[PDB]
């Protein structure tokens, strides 16, 4: 009943920086510590255990410090291949527990958002559904607020989204939300809009379009 | 080397049984511990339980104990996860991972691929594809943005390409989400130069291996509805 807790959850860095993730043990672990690496879909690997002792073959830009309850991993002039999911891991005393992980994201200028509303297809509304989609291209930091308003109401609970890892060329996010209504229901009202709050973005952009006028 | 290699990914209903498999090559297998380590969907890692395949020995964590059943079979280097009755909520990624110890503590030194488990009560299911186009007069910059709004398929994944794979540049396909119904839904988009949208055709091709479907999508806006 040992809890690991990591800080931060996640961070920004750069290329060649100095990066240090942070670990607290409930209780005293003595040094009884490790650390594991996990990328996307991929299996965890180990870095570090015992607190300060290197897994053979890890680079030596990664090191740990620390003991009993407050542990640091720190990985000097970090290297692309190091942006990823970080785990502490005590082996103190069963059960085994892990840190909720730290992502260690890639930093860049602030981007805002190109905003974009999709009305519902006629093929869809056919079969009784309208889903009515906001798109925010290539934004950062990963931030992002979007707001649905039908007939300028704000709504809760009938909207989903999801986002993008950061692209592989320009380092940004994308993000897209779906609005989810009955035909019926979206046939009683005119006004469908996304609102989009964002660092990048001087005040919240609105795009809308009204049904029978799209 | 050192290797872990897991059984293919599993897709059950809540009630039915599985066994997962983990074997283990380039070492010798009853000299080193197994851990199962479980991480749900867009979560961590928790450890579940180990076993010493020397002499069968168990030890699991206080939330899995009497849940799963951890065993092995060193004849053929094999360790195994079971259920009795899943759950949806047994919906996870699990990880076999050797124990050296070293520095005085239990290190997982090697880790299985990863066998994916999904649960659920919905049946396969293949997706029904929308075109993402703008009202016809809402383009007022000159690169536009189109997509394809792929819904209610199960289970994942599925694949979505643009022109037959000819359009690839600036392609976002997203992360499904999973609906309240139980089925999948994503979207996939493209940006364009908005002088296209009237001379060039953008379709996707959106491929869904488990139900045995494909389907393409002409992305347009009608001018009546
Ligand atoms: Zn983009
Ligand atoms: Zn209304
Ligand atoms: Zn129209
Ligand atoms: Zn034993």
């Amino acid at each position: 009943d040992i809890q690991m807790t990591q800080s931060p959850s996640s961070l920004s860095a750069s290329v060649g920086d100095r990066v240090t993730i942070t670990c607290r043990a409930s209780q005293s672990i003595g040094l009884y510590l490790a650390w594991y690496q996990q990328k996307p879909g991929k299996a965890p690997k180990l870095l570090i255990y015992a607190a300060s002792s290197l897994q053979s073959g890890v680079p030596s830009r990664f090191s740990g410090s620390g003991s009993g309850t407050d542990f640091t991993l720190t990985i000097s002039s970090l290297q692309p291949e190091d942006f990823a999911t970080y785990y502490c891991q005590q082996g103190n005393t069963l059960p085994y527990t892990f840190g909720q992980g730290t992502k260690v994201e890639i930093k860049r200028t602030v981007a805002a958002p190109s905003v974009f509303i999709f009305p519902p297809s006629d093929e869809q509304l056919k079969s009784g559904t309208a889903s009515v989609v906001c798109l925010l291209n290539n934004f950062y930091p990963r931030e992002a607020k979007v707001q649905w308003k039908v007939d300028n109401a704000l709504q809760s609970g009938n909207s989903q989204e999801s986002v993008t890892e950061q692209d592989s060329k320009d380092s940004t996010y994308s993000l897209s939300s779906t609005l989810t209504l009955s035909k019926a229901d979206y046939e009683k009202h005119k006004v469908y809009a996304c609102e989009v709050t964002h660092q990048g973005l001087s005040s919240p952009v609105t795009k809308s379009f009204n049904r029978g006028e799209c | 080397e050192v290797q872990l290699v897991q059984s293919g990914a599993e897709v059950k209903k809540p009630g039915e049984s599985l066994k997962i498999s983990c074997k283990g090559s380039g070492y010798s297998f009853t000299n080193y511990w197994i851990s199962w380590v479980r991480q749900m969907p867009g979560k961590g890692l928790e450890w579940m339980g180990f076993i010493d395949p020397s002499d069968s020995y168990t030890n699991y964590a206080p939330s899995f104990q009497g849940q799963v059943t951890i065993s092995a079979d060193k004849s053929i280097s094999t360790a195994y996860l079971q259920w009795s009755s899943l759950k949806a909520s047994d919906t996870a990624m699990y990880y076999c991972a050797r124990q050296l110890y070293q520095g005085y503590m239990d290190t997982f030194d090697s880790w299985g691929q990863g066998t994916l488990v999904t649960v659920s009560s919905a049946s396969t299911k293949g997706p029904s594809v929308f075109p993402l186009a703008p009202c016809s007069r809402s383009t007022s910059e000159s690169t536009a943005a189109l997509g394809c709004l792929v819904k209610d398929y199960f289970p994942e994944p599925v694949t979505v390409s643009w022109n037959s794979g000819a359009l690839t540049s600036g392609v976002h396909t997203f992360p499904a989400v999973l609906q309240s119904s139980g089925l999948y839904s994503l979207s996939s988009v493209v940006t364009v130069p908005s002088s296209s949208l009237g001379t060039k055709t953008y379709t996707c091709n959106v491929d869904h291996k488990p139900s045995n479907t494909k389907v393409d999508k002409r992305v347009h806006h009608h001018h009546h509805h």
